[PDB]
């Protein structure tokens, strides 16, 4: 499997995409990074002129207006205008966000200081998932020769440490995931960047979330609510697999 | 002697605050150069578990040395206390206190021909409660707190369950701490406004007070209806740890989302009780440069007092992914756009007034046009995480880090700096050397848009809030933002040093007005500095 939702060195981008709503992100993103770009770049370049323009030694005598009304206008009505143009392409977009599709698999996620819980009800499979390197694992928190060891074993490398887990959610690819998120003691937060997704996990609440993955890998996520001591250390793996490669993963939980 | 500290006159109090601010913005500053070291680098060097065994001050000097990865036992605890403690020290006991509780009680009476505040022993007594929030917020520090360590790692909005849960008692020193800031906001808003509406000197007109007496006008109404607010959200909090209330606990009834209504709904409008301030000085400093009067002074009073009304009813923009309905996410994304266009008014008239002046390119100035440029920056990115849609991906990632850094510690602060060197003369009798201004102006210009730029990527490469370390990728852009940090702070460090020099051998102040006409307002008739007893 091909690690694909994870940052890269350097990077100055948003994180691959998997999910056609991630897609909508790095559209609208994009859409309105042209706009506030152009709009700095503007405000910007204003500035730069007037101080050449006029300064002191170029321009001697100052005016004394203070008012203009052509402009107070276009400078009202054109800022309305852009915003209402932004907020017309976004809206769908939220729209489409939050509005929960029939799940094909239904995951529902459980944030525990500190680690996540696992549960697939239509399967009756439930685990928990620790960082590769917490002390579940043997280690506390840090690189070492063993946690890089189980990174090895578990099918990673040294440079996926921090966000790979022992054990992984596993999920077909295409298919519409819902996942059901809460929190068991305090507040965490429950991400995918890849997937374009994020939850709070809110003790006494259960929220809802979708994806479907559009290609097959691994992708990560880290926890998204200062919740502890061991808040930089209780990460999220999820495993995009074929249908059967999936029904694969299923059956080895099955007791007979 | 302590002559200073008991005074009542509203010009002694504005200096108690403007100093006693710098020195808190010094610690929390240093705070961040911590924070930063650790950051520096993936793996942790620095906040070892290993150093605790060792005392308080052994322990210390041993942190600040970097240790292998193998011999550091990473300790979270200490991350999330510093994080923590940087937060709560900026947000209540520097910045406000330095713009509202400094520049607005020396400056606002001065400007309006008041004698004094309306309650002068109010006024003494509301800075004695923030230096007792201040040393609370400090002890905190130092108290038995989260993990059985010391302090508390909760975060500077103090979410529960987490902040009910952390033992000890340093959270509730933070409580305290808290209380103590709000109350000493909320004696000077009632002076403020008592002194606005009932001490102008005659003929001074509402449509003639300068804006920077207005941008505290409308602040202090802001600090009326949100401070309490606050004091109801964090004493739930203290009866939830304390006395077996349950507001906040599910397995009582309760909902920590509840929590999150009340403290937000102060929590957007201190960050314009945090700007309103410096809008009033760029205002003012950029009139006086571009020597010209303001542009448009009743659409600048009206997009104040828009900006003030519209930021209470916006706050949930910080709760999109806490579980609000699609109905809420589209209301509030949809309030929070409309505050860009009266902001928008604002900075277009400020270049409006530059255009077809005669402008002079000296430190207040600098700070000013640097101000406008920054804060732009830092009010767009505001706007994107307004889009409830793209926030799903940058909430709690350093893209919102990139963002308020770059209204509050590269626009707020800029207008506490264009404050200082407007007006270090006025209020002293002493004038700062022009070139260290400059030089000032230029290391913290390069030195915090280093810091805060990258964290833009970071931010959208998914780099989480409140972490003590991060997966290796993210280490470039980590390691600009910490020498970014580094060069800013010797730009402090340096600046502190230009304020030493020139209070203690500035050049001397012989004009009432060192400036020119267009520093058009009533202090600049009186002598540097004012006489002890006003109008
Ligand atoms: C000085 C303090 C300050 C100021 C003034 C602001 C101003 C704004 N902020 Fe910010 N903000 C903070 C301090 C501040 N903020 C802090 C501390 C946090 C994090 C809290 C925490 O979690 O710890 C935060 C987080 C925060 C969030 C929550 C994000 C998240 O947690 O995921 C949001 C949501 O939309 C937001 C938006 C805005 C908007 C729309 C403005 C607007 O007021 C900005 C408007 C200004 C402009 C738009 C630029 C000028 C306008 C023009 C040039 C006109 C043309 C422009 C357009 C047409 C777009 N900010
Ligand atoms: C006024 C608000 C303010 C200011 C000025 C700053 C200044 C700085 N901050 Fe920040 N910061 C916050 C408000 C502020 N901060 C808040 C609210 C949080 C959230 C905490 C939480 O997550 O709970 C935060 C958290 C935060 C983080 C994220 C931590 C994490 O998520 O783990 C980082 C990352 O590096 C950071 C770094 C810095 C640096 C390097 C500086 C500076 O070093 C940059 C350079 C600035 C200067 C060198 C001087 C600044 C001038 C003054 C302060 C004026 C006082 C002086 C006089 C009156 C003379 N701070
Ligand atoms: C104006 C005053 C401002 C004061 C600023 C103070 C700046 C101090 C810089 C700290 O020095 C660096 O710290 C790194 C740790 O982050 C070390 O990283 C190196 O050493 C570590 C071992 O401790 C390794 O784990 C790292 O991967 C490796 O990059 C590195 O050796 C060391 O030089
Ligand atoms: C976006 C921000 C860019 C700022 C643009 C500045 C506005 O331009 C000026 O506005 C004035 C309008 O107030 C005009 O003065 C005109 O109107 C004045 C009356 O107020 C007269 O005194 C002048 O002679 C007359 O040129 C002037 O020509 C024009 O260049
Ligand atoms: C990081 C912090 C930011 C720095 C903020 C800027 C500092 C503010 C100015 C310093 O305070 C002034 O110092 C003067 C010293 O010359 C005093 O003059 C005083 O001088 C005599 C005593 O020195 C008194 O009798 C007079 O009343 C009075 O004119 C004056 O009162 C006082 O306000
Ligand atoms: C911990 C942080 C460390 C930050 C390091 C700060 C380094 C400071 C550089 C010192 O050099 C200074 O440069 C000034 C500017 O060139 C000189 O002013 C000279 O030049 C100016 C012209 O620009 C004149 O106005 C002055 O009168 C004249 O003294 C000044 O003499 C000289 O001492
Ligand atoms: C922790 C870091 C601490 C760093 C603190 C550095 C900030 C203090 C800057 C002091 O610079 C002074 O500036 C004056 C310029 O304003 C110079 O006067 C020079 O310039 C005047 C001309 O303007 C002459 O009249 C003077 O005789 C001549 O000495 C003076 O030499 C120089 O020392
Ligand atoms: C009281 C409570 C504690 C207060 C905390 C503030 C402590 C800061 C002390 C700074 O004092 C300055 O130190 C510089 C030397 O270190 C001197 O600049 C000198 O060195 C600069 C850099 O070389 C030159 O530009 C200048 O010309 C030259 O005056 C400067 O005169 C002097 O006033
Ligand atoms: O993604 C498109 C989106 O369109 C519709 O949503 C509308 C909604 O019906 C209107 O009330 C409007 O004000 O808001 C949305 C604008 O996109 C569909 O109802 C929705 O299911 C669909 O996803
Ligand atoms: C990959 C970017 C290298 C660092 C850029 C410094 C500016
Ligand atoms: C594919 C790389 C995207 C790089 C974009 C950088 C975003 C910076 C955000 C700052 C916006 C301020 C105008
Ligand atoms: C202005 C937006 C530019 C386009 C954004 C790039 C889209 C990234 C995902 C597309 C991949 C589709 C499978
Ligand atoms: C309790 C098991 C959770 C999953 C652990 C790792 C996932 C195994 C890979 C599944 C198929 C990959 C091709
Ligand atoms: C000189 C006191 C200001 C604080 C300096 C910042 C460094 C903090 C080190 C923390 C050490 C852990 C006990
Ligand atoms: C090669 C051994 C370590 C060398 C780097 C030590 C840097 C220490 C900087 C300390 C900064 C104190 C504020
Ligand atoms: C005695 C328990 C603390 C009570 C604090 C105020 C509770 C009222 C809640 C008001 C809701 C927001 C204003
Ligand atoms: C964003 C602030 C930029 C202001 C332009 C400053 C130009 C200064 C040129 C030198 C002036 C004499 C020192
Ligand atoms: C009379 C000379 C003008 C004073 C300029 C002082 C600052 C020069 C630019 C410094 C840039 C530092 C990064
Ligand atoms: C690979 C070790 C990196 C060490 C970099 C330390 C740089 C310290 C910068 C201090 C600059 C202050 C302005
Ligand atoms: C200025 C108000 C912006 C609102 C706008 O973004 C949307 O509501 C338009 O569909
Ligand atoms: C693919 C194997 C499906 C087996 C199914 O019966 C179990 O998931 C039910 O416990
Ligand atoms: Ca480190
Ligand atoms: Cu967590
Ligand atoms: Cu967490
Ligand atoms: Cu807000
Ligand atoms: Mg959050
Ligand atoms: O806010």
């Amino acid at each position: 499997l091909e690690i694909i939702g994870r940052p890269q060195p350097g990077g100055t981008g948003f994180q691959p995409s998997a999910s056609p709503v991630a897609t909508q992100i790095h559209w609208l993103d994009g859409f309105i990074l042209v706009i506030i770009a152009a709009i700095t770049i503007f405000v910007t370049l204003l500035i730069l002129y007037a101080v050449w323009r006029f300064h002191e030694k170029r321009n001697k005598v100052p005016a004394r207006f203070t008012h203009n009304s052509p402009l107070e206008i276009a400078w009202t009505i054109v800022p309305i205008v852009i915003l209402v143009a932004i907020g017309a392409f976004s809206l769908p977009v939220l729209f489409n966000q939050q509005e929960i599709p029939e799940a094909d698999v239904t995951v529902k996620v459980t944030g525990y200081q500190w680690y996540w819980g696992y549960e697939y009800p239509d399967e009756e499979i439930s685990f928990e998932s620790y960082m590769i390197g917490s002390p579940a694992t043997g280690g506390d928190n840090r690189m070492s020769p063993e946690v890089e060891q189980q990174l090895i074993e578990a099918g990673y490398s040294r440079d996926e440490f921090l966000l790979a887990t022992d054990t992984a959610m596993v999920v077909p690819v295409n298919k519409t995931v819902v996942v059901q998120v809460t929190g068991a003691d305090v507040i965490h937060s429950w991400t995918v960047p890849a997937f374009g997704v994020k939850q709070d996990a809110v003790p006494g609440r259960l929220a809802q979330l979708w994806f479907r993955a559009e290609r097959e890998g691994i992708f990560f996520g880290q926890c998204s609510e200062l919740c502890g001591i061991s808040h930089a250390y209780m990460p999220i793996t999820v495993k995009v697999v074929s249908e059967e490669a999936y029904a694969a993963w299923l059956e080895q939980h099955h007791h007979h | 002697f302590t002559r200073w500290f008991m005074s009542t006159n509203h010009k002694d109090i504005g200096v108690l605050y403007l100093f006693t601010g710098g020195l808190v913005g010094l610690i929390s500053v240093a705070f961040t150069v911590y924070m930063r070291m650790e950051l520096m680098a993936p793996g942790v060097q620095f906040m070892c578990a290993e150093h605790l065994e060792s005392g308080l001050v052994k322990g210390f000097f041993q942190s600040l040395w970097p240790s292998a990865v193998e011999n550091c036992t990473p300790n979270g605890h200490l991350w999330n206390v510093m994080i923590t403690g940087h937060g709560i020290l900026m947000m209540f006991f520097v910045v406000i206190p330095a713009l509202f509780g400094g520049f607005g009680n020396y400056f606002m009476p001065l400007h309006i021909g008041a004698p004094d505040m309306a309650f002068p022993r109010m006024n003494n007594l509301s800075y004695w409660l923030y230096v007792a929030g201040t040393s609370l917020a400090v002890a905190s520090l130092f108290a038995p707190g989260g993990n059985g360590q010391l302090g508390s790692g909760i975060g500077w909005v103090l979410y529960p369950p987490l902040s009910t849960s952390e033992s000890g008692y340093s959270t509730d020193l933070a409580i305290f701490a808290v209380h103590l800031s709000g109350a000493s906001s909320i004696l000077g808003a009632i002076n403020m406004i008592t002194t606005f509406l009932n001490m102008r000197a005659p003929g001074m007109t509402m449509h003639k007070v300068p804006l920077f007496a207005w941008s505290i006008f409308v602040t202090a109404w802001l600090i009326l209806l949100a401070l309490p607010v606050l004091a109801g959200a964090i004493t739930m909090l203290l009866t939830d740890r304390n006395f077996g209330t349950t507001f906040f606990q599910p397995s009582g009834g309760g909902d920590p989302v509840l929590y999150q209504h009340i403290l937000w709904f102060f929590g957007h409008p201190e960050v314009y009780i945090i700007v309103l301030p410096a809008f009033g000085i760029v205002s003012h400093v950029i009139a006086t440069f571009a020597k010209k009067p303001i542009f448009g002074y009743l659409p600048m009073v009206y997009a104040m007092v828009a900006i003030g009304v519209l930021g209470f009813v916006v706050w949930a923009h910080h709760m999109y992914t806490a579980g609000l309905s699609l109905t809420q996410q589209s209301y509030f994304m949809m309030a929070t756009m409309v505050i860009a266009v009266p902001t928008g008014i604002k900075i277009f008239s400020w270049i409006a007034t530059m255009w077809g002046g005669s402008i002079e390119l000296k430190t207040p100035m600098l700070w000013a046009l640097g101000f406008l440029f920054l804060f732009t920056v830092g009010g767009v990115t505001g706007i994107v995480l307004s889009q409830a849609s793209v926030d799903r991906y940058y909430h709690d990632t350093y893209y919102v880090v990139a963002h308020f850094h770059y209204v509050m510690s590269l626009g707020a602060v800029f207008g506490i700096f264009a404050g200082i060197y407007f007006w270090i003369g006025k209020m002293s009798g002493r004038q700062y050397p022009e070139w260290a201004g400059k030089l000032h102006f230029w290391m913290m210009f390069v030195g915090a848009n280093l810091t805060f730029f990258p964290q833009h990527f970071l931010g959208r490469q998914g780099m989480p809030r409140r972490y003590i370390d991060y997966p290796e990728a993210f280490a470039t852009w980590n390691f600009v933002s910490s020498l970014g940090a580094f060069l800013s702070f010797a730009s402090f460090l340096f600046f502190l040093g230009v304020i030493f020099y020139t209070l203690t051998r500035g050049a001397r102040v012989t004009a009432n007005n060192y400036w020119n006409e267009h520093a058009d307002t009533l202090e600049w008739t009186l002598t540097s500095p004012p006489p002890e007893h006003t109008f």
